[PDB]
DNA sequence: CCCTGGAGAATCCCGGTGCCGAGGCCGCTCAATTGGTCGTAGACAGCTCTAGCACCGCTTAAACGCACGTACGCGC
């Protein structure tokens, strides 16, 4: 038989995992594939450092951690322990962004 | 007495010239001072900082453009970019 | 460059939210994360345009992006 | 000299040219302020200033008022989602907020 | 012969939207005036505070208290709830970053 | 000056949150609200208290209120 | 010309008065700068230097690591109150957060 | 050309307090991030400070109000009398 | 138990008072305006060379998908 772990066995240990290392968590170039087609839109012959990438991809992880935070403190304050999607739009509008 | 500085008659004649029916009260016209005074501090600010970013000692026109690109979001900045451009132009002819 | 927004795949949305402590995850989730990833990307990137276009450059630097994360009061280190 | 015509007239402008470019060399800001910066500022100080106040007197037409009061320029400020987010971090005083309801909490 | 007897909720819901559509200063003056002064002479004695300094203080900490009130209840429908708890206010300033 | 914590009475608080469109509102809520306006209140006019300080005055001014306010996001329009 | 000796010793201080007063004279602060200005700026950045690498040396000797990392420096900020509040608003490179769950998401 | 860093500075800070303890890049580029930015906004406290009362100069009490306006607690008491000693100490 | 008619009370539209803050006028004076004059930051032109862009092997850990059931969101 399968050990058959619990749900919530592995997710805990993904959590102290990643809340020690520092490695970093969205793949380079699909994220840094993104920032281009974003700056598309405003400027069609842009080129990013790097660097640049690297400096975007840290700030935006952080950003979502921090909301992430935030969306699971909602979720026990609502009783819950899944993170919902209308527990983000609270997020956004507590915080002033949406 | 001391002259005090204050855009409390620049906000009117703006009033009067988008319309020319209603007035305004002394609270609202110190909210509107406020107001433009805040957003001075906000675009010289970052006009500023723009400025020393770039080891430029001088602000020059493109400076407030990037500003208020910066701080105005979306349509609001378009048409400020469009009436700064109209502004710039006209004081140049 | 089309379909780009589903490069943030699930599993590291996923390794985000397990950063962030969150236990149990809704499949619902990943769609809306992508959304709020792409409205601050579109900002701070946005930003970083004007200050590259101010600059006469035309490659955004590092630099630049941290002077647009700092006027949001969103300062990096380590730029 | 000649006739001491004003800059915000030869702009096309209302707002004090020179009053902006004099705060700006007082104000600590760059060792020198160029000649269009104190014209983009004043078109910009403006139109920020003409939309605000249009809104508002709609706002003030809404309740059938003729004097702009602080609740028609709060009104104003936050029906605008361009001017919400520019002002998302500022407080008005005499202004109030908007009279919303949710929607369970309807009778 | 029979009472009124309005139920609760509905007078909430009109004292809502009659100070939602109002001007005028909710908290008292000299309440308010004589808390900035208990407050200040922990830090400096001998104080003083100009009328419209107390007034200034007053209408943003009131505008401060009503964003936070706004957070508060939208955090109870997003708990399913219509009654804001004291623990709803510790998730605003949480997520909120006070 | 002692118990003015208590000058902002239930009803003052009730009144703030029907402002903010608050359905119902508990008993603890006062209490909490209290402290919260409390905490609020310490950082303001002690930062109000530095900026009186640094002008070698006596009296806070309504002046010196608006910068406290406005250096940690807050900024008052009106005075 | 006398003996040139610098300021921070003069002050009993590590970091560099005189580059502190330079950036002071060109950043478009002030037309004036005291001489006590760049000393007490100094002293604070020595005071906040020190406090943070104290914080980080403590926090990677919990680590068994004798040497700084970024991860010890987001856990030295975020741990000590003062910090974690001034730092609020600040984004840390390969820091990650502090390793703490939920009372309910334990089993 | 020459690039202005807070790299030196901060390592002797660090062996005055842990010199069992060095540093990396990585580390040091946030710790000069850090000490930069905490720079712009004391002196632009500074700066908003001589600005509103009509002050064209900096001194050391325009550090000390933003010190005090800027650091909670007793971190800025403690930044407070670490600067006014070293005051005492240069004059 | 749900649909509909009548009446209690807080709210909305309206006539009259007036008053006190807002709109308009007079100096006039101090800050905005005119002209000239340089030190000097800045736009422009040529070199370059160091880092980013595009494509290629590969291999391998990261990611899509399907089967299953039990902690949990949700209805009452």
């Amino acid at each position: 038989k399968p050990h058959r772990y619990r749900p919530g066995t592995v997710a805990l240990r993904e959590i102290r995992r990643y809340q020690k290392s520092t490695e970093l968590l969205i793949r380079k170039l699909p994220f840094q594939r993104l920032v281009r087609e974003i700056a598309q839109d405003f400027k069609t012959d842009l080129r990013f450092q790097s660097s640049a990438v690297m400096a975007l991809q840290e700030a935006s992880e952080a950003y979502l951690v921090a909301l992430f935070e935030d969306t699971n403190l909602a979720a026990i304050h609502a009783k819950r322990v899944t993170i919902m999607p209308k527990d983000i739009q609270l997020a956004r509008r507590i915080r002033g962004e949406r | 007495k001391t002259r005090k500085e204050s855009y409390a008659i620049y906000v009117y004649k703006v009033l009067k010239q988008v319309h020319p029916d209603t007035g305004i009260s002394s609270k609202a016209m110190s909210i509107m001072n406020s107001f433009v005074n805040d957003v001075f501090e906000r675009i010289a600010g970052e006009a500023s900082r723009l400025a020393h970013y770039n080891k430029r000692s001088t602000i020059t026109s493109r400076e407030i453009q990037t500003a208020v690109r910066l701080l105005l979001p979306g349509e609001l900045a378009k048409h400020a970019v469009s009436e700064g451009t109209k502004a710039v132009t006209k004081y140049t002819s | 460059l089309r379909d780009n927004i589903q490069g943030i795949t699930k599993p590291a949305i996923r390794r985000l939210a397990r950063r962030g402590g969150v236990k149990r995850i809704s499949g619902l989730i990943y769609e809306e994360t992508r959304g709020v990833l792409k409205v601050f990307l579109e900002n701070v990137i946005r930003d970083a345009v004007t200050y590259t276009e101010h600059a006469k450059r035309k490659t955004v630097t590092a630099m630049d992006v941290v002077y647009a994360l700092k006027r949001q009061g969103r300062t990096l280190y380590g730029f | 000299r000649a006739k001491a015509k004003t800059r915000s007239s030869r702009a096309g402008l209302q707002f004090p040219v020179g009053r902006v470019h004099r705060l700006l060399r007082k104000g600590n800001y760059a060792e020198r302020v160029g000649a269009g910066a104190p014209v983009y500022l004043a078109a910009v100080l403006e139109y920020l200033t003409a939309e605000i106040l249009e809104l508002a007197g709609n706002a003030a037409r809404d309740n059938k008022k003729t004097r702009i009061i602080p609740r028609h320029l709060q009104l104003a400020v936050r029906n605008d989602e361009e001017l919400n987010k520019l002002l998302g971090r500022v407080t008005i005083a005499q202004g109030g907020v908007l009279p919303n309801i949710q929607s369970v909490l309807l009778p």
